[PDB]
RNA sequence: CGGCCGCCGAGACCCCGGCGCACGGACCGAUUGGUCCGUGAUCGGGUAGGCGGGCGUGCCGGUGGCGUAGAAGCCGGGCC
RNA sequence: ACCGAUAGCGAACUAGUACCGUGAGGGAAAGCUGAAAAGCACCCCGGGAGGGGGGUGAAAAGAGCCUGAAACCGGGCGGCGAUAGGAGGGUGCGGCCCGAAAGGAAUGAGCCUCCCCGAAGGAAACCGCGGCGACGCGGGAGUACGAGGGGAGGGGACCGGGGUUGCACCGUCCGUCUUGAAACACGGGGCAGGGAGUUCGCGGCCGUGGCGAGGUUAAGGGGGUUAAGCCCCGUAGCCGC
RNA sequence: CUAAGCCGCCCGGUGGAUGGCUCGGCUCGGGGCGCCGACGAAGGGCGUGGCAAGCUGCGAUAAGCCCCG
């Protein structure tokens, strides 16, 4: 109600929906996991977000990867271990989850049909520095976003 | 080419005022005598008791638009038109 | 800066109606005295009873594409056409037995202009 | 913004004799259908009338 | 003279199909530009544009301009008329103008418009 | 090096169509003008600068109007 | 005939307030829900913040509240996309994609066939001749063709336009001083708002209008008016003769 | 059914331009009104509300007390 989805064609039918708001997350670690998350099955999406919680399994970083090194294994590469994004958009996932469940879906047919993060307010701070210098120290807030369908 | 937009009588002077427009595409702005002329025999007026009032071109337009009186006699002429366009029609 | 001509539509009318007698008769004193009455403002032809008095004859047309004013004394018969009259002058004309008329007058009486004086 | 007085004077006149026009009147939108003559003369009885 | 008329018609059509968009220079190179797309003359001493280089934009000229019988008709030939309600609609000519209900008028006035052009036989540009 | 032959090559030159400008002419406008015709091999680049016309914005005096059957504003398109 | 929240007083508001300097002193930012709080009862999830349903309202306009532009960020769609070089564009067209309305169009679109006229320009087959040769000359012939201007027949839904990209050729950004700017000369991260020939006095000149050997009032006075608008007077003075 | 990347449209976020509104400013011919204080002024400090912090108003009678209209 207090923001929209990007998504276009909900069919309150056959998809549900969540959403997280002013996140303390990093939104550009958001965006890779998400793009990461896309087109994924709910209960895939979970034991992906477990296994990076777990460190046993990184996520490839495509955008936002500057000195960064790189990991074993094929595909890699820049990549690490979001744990603080991922605690958060599991979060989001359950959530997902009820709503399915509570709408009367099956929970073992939803596949992750739309999930996107968005830079959201920022919350200003200053640090001081050498030379008198007052000088900003902010934190970047992320909006997570997520629809879910239920396939035949 | 001449159509006559209004025509309206005026029993309390007793005239027939006409607005038309000329269309002349790639002519001159036709003379007041030729106006008149043609005016006067679609319209079967009288040529002693009718005054051309004004001729008015407007920018690249072909299209002119007149005003003309035809008044019930000579007499409401002299009445009501004055002299300097009276001189302009030669009707005096 | 460019000359807009007179303001008055009166005497931008009679402009046109000199110029449009001059080509019905085949005259060229209609047309000078157009231009001469489009010539600018502050240039405008100004004349007086006195110059009348010492360059017009008895019984002749005087034309002045301008105004006449009043400044001297005249004794001729002359009829004079011009765009303004004096007050002063318009009574010393009548008095020394001319006529202070207009242009359209002049024009009405005298078609084809012979023996009209342009006095400026 | 200054004028003269003889100016002024027959710029007034212009627009008294212009008021008794029936071309201007009609141009100006003005509705004289129904007017019976222009200009309209009426009786000082007129200057009475306080309803 | 109708024939003519569809000369100069067509003669403008090609015209105005090979005229191409007068810009601004670099309109393309900013938003602030970009998003406002016009033409203006440009003024420095090193502008190509202004120097008229071979590869660039060109620059308007009075050779453009329509020819004289067609400028600013409607591409169906008719003169546009802006009409606000029935009285201007009525004091069209039929033959050879045609009425473009301005934009403002509610539904309930250009459905009398509509019906009273229908009945006059006068084009609308935009019925409804 | 001494000559020749044929081709290719500009916005130059020639031709058709259109625009404007300068000058002259006819006709027509209730405040600078408007339509049309005639001549231009002898009009059409342009910095400083001079001159003419036109587009846009707020408010006032008039005049003619639109709008909850949807004004201003904003976003993407069609036409001039 | 002043401004309309970066404007107007610095302050439309708990403004000479918050705040800076030991001190004289200096001094901001900040307006808007809705007609009515009717300001979301109840259910599922979450430690919470909140999320999803369900309600109120003509419209969420949801208090982080009228409209919500640009820059920027995330996703979806169309086009290109890992052997290709130029300031990111110009001319023409091709590939893919969009194409209801406002443009044309079933009173006929792209397209196919045929006929007539035609400016400047303008071939060749073939025949005869000149030249060592490239080749040229006379006929063909001012013919075929030619920008454009007209007509007839067939078919029956596109054409104009737009996004991206490809190919051929061309193109070293914008403003500025300078003889000379792509410059290894200066000002140039992006966007939105604001931003620079104004007023008075004197004088020269022009466009127009009034009166005219005269022209004109100043301060002020009377009438009338909601009013400072409107009407009449006012010769002192100034210029000219 | 190419990974990053580039341009265009749509949706969402961030932001607060534009538009509309105005109990506030600014400027004015005219009209009104122009000094307070040792009978203790102006300017300040501190208190004062059931829940009361700021502004405003009041002064231990403290967002107030009494009397005619």
């Amino acid at each position: 109600k207090r923001f929209g989805y990007s998504f276009q064609n909900f069919d309150p039918k056959r998809m549900a929906r969540a959403s997280a708001r002013d996140l303390r997350i990093s939104p550009k670690l958001a965006v890779e996991v998400c793009r990461e998350l896309r087109g994924m099955m709910l209960n895939d999406a979970l034991r992906y977000l477990d296994d990076v919680i777990a460190l046993k399994r990184p996520v490839p970083l495509k955008r936002y990867n500057d000195s960064q090194g790189h990991k074993p294994g094929k595909g890699f590469g820049p990549g690490r271990y979001p744990v603080k994004v991922a605690k958060a958009i599991k979060k989001v996932l359950l959530n997902v989850k009820n709503n399915a469940v509570q709408k009367g879906l099956d929970p073992d047919k939803l596949k992750i049909i739309h999930i996107a993060a968005h830079k959201g307010p920022v919350l200003r701070g200053w640090y001081p520095r050498a030379f008198g210098r007052a000088t900003p120290f902010n934190e970047q807030t992320t909006h997570i976003e997520v629809v879910v369908e239920e396939i035949r | 080419e001449i159509r006559i937009k209004e025509i309206k009588e005026n029993k309390l002077i007793g005239r027939k005022e006409i607005y038309f427009e000329i269309y002349h595409p790639g002519e001159p702005t036709p003379s007041r005598k030729d106006v008149k002329g043609k005016l006067v025999a679609m319209l079967d007026l009288n040529p002693e008791t009718t005054v051309i009032q004004y001729i008015r071109s407007y920018f690249g337009s072909y299209i002119s638009k007149g005003y003309a009186k035809a008044y019930d006699s000579k007499e409401r002429m002299l009445y009501i038109e004055p002299e300097y366009i009276l001189i302009r029609d030669g009707l005096i | 800066m460019k000359r807009t001509g007179p303001t008055d539509p009166n005497l931008r009318r009679l402009i046109r109606y000199l110029r449009k007698k001059s080509n019905e008769y085949g005259v060229k004193i209609w047309k000078d005295v157009a231009w001469r009455l489009e010539r600018p403002r502050r240039q405008r032809a100004e004349v007086n009873v006195s110059k009348i008095n010492r360059y017009a004859n008895d019984g002749e047309m005087i034309v002045v594409p301008g105004s006449v004013l009043g400044a001297g004394k005249l004794e001729k018969k002359v009829i004079v056409a011009a765009w303004k009259f004096s007050e002063t002058a318009r009574r010393k004309i009548i008095e020394a037995g001319g006529e202070a008329i207009t242009i359209e007058e002049l024009i009405e009486r005298n078609p084809t202009g012979s023996g009209v004086r342009i006095m400026e | 913004e200054d004028i003269n007085k003889k100016e002024k004077r027959l710029a007034l006149m212009s627009a008294i004799a212009a008021t008794a026009n029936y071309d201007l009147v009609r141009a100006r939108g003005h509705i004289i259908d129904n007017v019976p003559q222009l200009p309209l003369i009426v009786v000082d009885d007129l200057q009475k009338v306080q309803k | 003279d109708e024939k003519e008329f569809k000369r100069l018609l067509r003669v403008r059509a090609r015209l105005k199909r090979k005229k191409p968009r007068f810009l601004r220079q670099e309109w393309w190179r900013y938003p602030k530009f970009k998003n406002d797309p016009k033409w203006r003359r440009p003024k420095g001493i090193d502008s190509k544009m202004r120097l008229k280089l071979k590869g660039k934009p060109r620059s308007p000229s009075i050779g453009w301009s329509s020819p004289k019988l067609v400028r600013g008709l409607h591409p169906s030939g008719y003169e546009e008329v802006l009409v606000h309600n029935v009285k201007e609609l009525e004091a069209l000519d039929p033959k050879r103008q045609a009425a473009r209900i301005a934009h403002t008028v509610g539904k309930k006035k250009r459905i009398e418009i509509i019906k009273r052009a229908e009945e006059l036989g006068i084009k609308v540009l935009n019925p409804r």
